[PDB]
């Protein structure tokens, strides 16, 4: 959605009327895309005044410009029935950019059409000042709600080392409830399974010999329970470590098993119920702020078009899409059309008109 | 067969819940019967005391009605 | 992967560990009780015995 | 080879007319002591501080094109104390030209600056025109056709302080009065090389501020002329005594050398010396020694102690 | 600009800015001395009003 | 054209300083009708309110001579 | 001969040290001296003084006589 | 050219230049001691005599 809207000098609004509609003078031969812009008729009281206006328009430009970009980002973010190349734009007000645009208004629900330039910009500039921090809370939200589903992803994830047993011990292999008999979670390779049955008997005094028996198989070992006497069981770790096995310390606990369910369905529940709404609000918060951008960016012809003309001030613009690879030549016959007018002793340092860019 | 073996290890800790808390009642039925006996003892010092408080009650009388 | 031999002579320890450990702690409760029987008593005695004896001397004094 | 005992007063005298003489070479009879152990030390510092004077003075006489001949005094070879406190006073006369250009420069400044109230009499600047192109066009966009351009020209122009170079001005000036873009303005014209000195007024007051300033303008040029005068007459004078010094204080402080070249006795204030002479001008040397010693109100004998070695 | 063309019409254009602000900007003072003077008026009246008021009330008072 | 916009600028100073002071004089105007007004009004309230205390005053005089 | 002139010197120089050191020990005993003679001066001053205070204590006895 | 007796004729010279000086730094020396002497003397005879003279002064309270 790059679009080019320009100032005029509106001598003769019959005039650049015609240099503007007339298909044997739309631009680029009539390729490119050529609309009229206007805006309702403002008047500024001091041309002083809207030069401060005018750098002030142009850092709330850069402001919304980061408040859309930051909202493009956080509805790429969510991915919500979603993806990056798909919807990547949405809407304002149920039209597309170019509609919007061409049935852009100035929006008394932006700003009275009395109010003053000074009171427009800070109209805009509280919107979005609003809808950063609401951005800013609500993206809090989702990355909470995106960090702690990984953390449980990881939980249920890995080797049987670290992983969580819930979905393994069962409480009739587990020894629960018993005063002198403790036990030790193993995980054997498989090529060695035999072996390290025999080597935990190795591992302290008074430690049953083929007790060890697994209860499920990892993709590189088996994770096998072992009871032992309470007291062996610092012998049972520490010759298990001389030995190169890791012995686990883990007690069932039902309770905590069922929290972990608790917390995984709770957790995906409300990230479901968060993302619905959170993507409507975000939707709003985009809506808005597109208008926003498209008043900013019409205060600032306001501003540019005084600066350059002053008064009277009919205020003669286009909307042009280009065409590919012909914006050398649009430039050029905007170029011829105005230049003279503009000045007698000739872009930034000069310019026949007075030019911004859509980017969406 | 390790099953077997844990159920011989969890009737050996049946066995000593049921030992340590007959011992636990045995120490109580112990401290009532202490604190009978106590008392029985107490019982026997209050008259050997009361005894001689008689005799010298009765004496003292007499001997100051002698005065 | 060992025989019921094994398993069995193991298993036997380990009762005969907890059953040692049964009759200990039952003996342990009986001797600690027949030690406060004495202690016990002993403190009801005294207290008792002194607090008379003073009950009485006070008496005594009034008798003289 | 012989030991020559000179009485400290004698010495200055025997040291400078020997080391005129050229016949005798001192050895240095106490390597392990240093310049400050032979107290020759404030005799080298003040040579040295003489010395640094003399070669910026020097310096500066050049700079001037002073034909200094420096062809005279060679037969004088004076050593006297007083010279100590001369040497400083001739330091007082270079002290004076530092000055000297010090108010010169800081007048060249007020002068650099007050030709621009003369071609002075909106707010046009002066510029040296080497990119007047850009200036205008980089204040058109500051806010473009927004305040009239005013030309100002300058011709036969003054030497522009920042290059000394005379230059014709043309200048293409935008003023403004609004506040935020005069200050805007201001950055843009002041970050490119202009001066923007006065501030214009339609009241005559400040045309009659102008000519009050030319006044002061024609007064700073005649006081530029009398220090110049000074300064002047001053160099002249310095190249003629700063040839004589240079070999004045060239020759004590060699003096001083050899005087810190040699032994200095515990007994008496009388250095001695192990000196050689070829046996060829032993008389010379010996004449010698008497007329230096006749000088020097202490008639010490100043005798050539012979010996074997 | 350069252009005798360019730089009159800068000043026509900038002529007009001046106008225009000027313009205004004594509308609006006018119209706020209106303001005022209907405000400050009736400040200082019903000020007035109250002292009479106060002297009013002296009147009553002295009688019955 | 260098002097004819240079009188055009100082016109434009001068119409300035003439709107200025002319709106100060109306502004003056304007107050002092104010006070001419309150004058006015203070001056009505005031002789209404003193005709009534002396009404009041009559019938209070004749209320207060019978007896 | 250069050891020896050098001696001499040095002897020269013992005498000039030997010269002021003694001439340091007179000064404290001239100061030493003056110090006593002082007192001497001010007893023969103190002898005049009681002579002249018993001559006037004389003439006072005799003086007030007339009056 | 000129004799080893001419050299000690200057060792002469320099020990009368040792006797000048040690004469002249004597008398400096014989003459401060003097000085010396006539300060301090001065002043302790001054306090004295002074002391004298007012106790004889007070003792005139009585004669007068």
């Amino acid at each position: 959605t790059e679009f080019w809207l320009i100032s005029a000098p509106g001598e003769k609004t019959c005039q650049q009327t015609w240099e503007k509609l007339h298909a044997a003078t739309t631009k680029n031969n009539n390729l490119a895309v050529s609309s009229k812009f206007n805006i309702p008729d403002l008047k500024v009281g001091t041309l002083d005044v809207l030069v401060g206006l005018s750098d002030e328009l142009a850092k709330l430009d850069a402001f919304v410009e980061g408040v859309v970009k930051k909202v493009a980002q956080y509805m790429a973010d969510v991915l919500e029935d979603s993806k990056d190349k798909v919807q990547e734009n949405l809407l304002a007000s149920g039209v597309d950019l170019v509609t919007y645009i061409t049935r852009f208004q100035w929006d008394m629900a932006k700003y009275p059409i009395k109010q003053s330039l000074k009171n427009i910009s800070e109209i805009i500039a509280k919107g979005v000042t609003q809808i950063d921090n609401d951005l800013k809370s609500r993206a809090s939200a989702y990355n909470n709600l995106k960090g702690n589903l990984q953390n449980l992803e990881r939980k249920n994830a890995g080797s049987l080392l670290t992983r969580s047993l819930a979905e393994i011990v069962k409480k009739d292999d587990f020894v629960l409830d018993s005063e002198y008999l403790v036990t030790l979670l193993v995980v054997v390779p498989k090529l060695n399974h035999n072996d390290w049955i025999k080597q935990y008997e190795t591992l302290a005094e008074m430690v049953v010999p083929r007790s060890s028996n697994v209860l499920s198989e990892d993709q590189d070992s088996y994770l096998c329970n072992v009871t032992l006497f309470k007291k062996a069981v610092d012998d049972f770790r520490h010759k298990a470590r001389e030995n190169k096995f890791i012995v686990r310390d883990f007690q069932y606990n039902e309770e905590e098993m069922r929290a972990d369910k608790e917390e995984m369905n709770r957790l995906s529940t409300d990230k479901k119920k968060q993302f619905g709404p959170l993507v409507r609000w975000l939707k709003v918060n985009f809506s808005e702020a597109f208008i926003a951008w498209i008043h900013i960016k019409a205060l600032r012809v306001f501003v540019e078009s005084v600066l350059r003309y002053g008064l009277p001030v009919n205020f003669q613009a286009m909307l042009l899409q280009p065409n590919k690879k012909s914006v050398k030549k649009l430039r050029e016959v905007l170029h011829e059309l105005y230049k003279h007018l503009d000045s007698s002793a000739a872009q930034q340092e000069y310019y026949p008109y007075v030019y911004y860019k859509i980017d969406c | 067969s390790q099953s077997q073996g844990i159920q011989q290890l969890l009737q050996a800790e049946k066995r000593a819940a049921e030992k340590v808390a007959d011992a636990r009642k045995r120490k109580a039925r112990r401290l009532k019967q202490a604190k009978e006996e106590a008392q029985m003892e107490v019982e026997q010092y209050r008259r050997e005391r009361e005894q001689e408080f008689q005799s010298k009650q009765q004496a003292a009388m007499g001997s100051q009605g002698n005065l | 992967a060992l025989s019921d031999a094994d398993v069995q002579k193991q298993i036997k320890h380990m009762m005969a560990f907890i059953e040692q450990e049964a009759n200990e702690k039952a003996e342990e409760i009986d001797a600690k009780a027949e030690e406060e029987f004495n202690i016990e008593k002993g403190r009801l005695v005294q207290t008792q015995r002194l607090k008379i004896m003073e009950y009485y001397e006070k008496k005594e004094k009034q008798i003289e | 080879l012989a030991q020559l005992f000179l009485q400290s007063e004698a010495a200055y005298c025997c040291v400078s007319e020997l080391e005129e003489l050229g016949k005798v070479q001192f050895r240095d009879l106490n390597p392990d002591v240093n310049v400050f152990q032979r107290k020759f030390v404030n005799e080298v510092r003040r040579c040295e501080e003489m010395d640094r004077k003399l070669r910026f003075v020097e310096k500066e006489i050049r700079k001037a094109n002073i034909p200094i001949m420096d062809t005279g005094e060679n037969p004088e070879v004076p050593f006297p104390r007083d010279m100590i406190d001369l040497e400083a006073n001739f330091e007082k006369i270079e002290n004076e030209l530092k000055e000297i250009n010090t108010n010169q420069e800081a007048l060249k400044r007020n002068f650099l600056e007050l030709t621009e109230l003369k071609f002075i009499l909106f707010v046009a600047g002066v510029i040296n025109r080497e990119r007047i192109p850009t200036f205008e066009r980089m204040l058109w966009r500051v806010c473009r056709g927004n305040v009239f351009l005013r030309q100002a020209e300058i011709e036969n122009p003054l030497e522009d302080p920042v290059t000394g170079d005379y230059v014709h001005k043309s200048v293409f000036i935008i003023f403004f009065q609004g506040d935020q873009l005069k200050n805007r303005v201001k950055k843009i014209c002041e970050g490119f090389r202009a001066s923007l000195y006065p501030c214009p007024e339609t009241p005559q007051e400040r045309k009659e501020m102008a000519s009050g300033v030319n006044t002061r303008i024609d007064d700073l040029q005649m006081v530029l002329n009398q220090t110049e005068d000074h300064r002047q007459r001053v160099l002249q004078a310095a190249a003629k005594n700063i040839r004589v010094w240079f070999i004045k204080v060239r020759k004590m402080k060699a003096i001083y050398h050899t005087l810190n070249l040699c032994n200095i006795d515990v007994t008496q204030k009388c250095l001695i010396a192990e000196v050689w002479c070829p046996v060829t001008d032993l008389d010379s040397i010996q004449f010698a020694l008497r007329r230096g010693t006749e000088h020097s109100g202490s008639t010490v004998p100043s005798i050539l102690n012979r010996m074997q070695t």
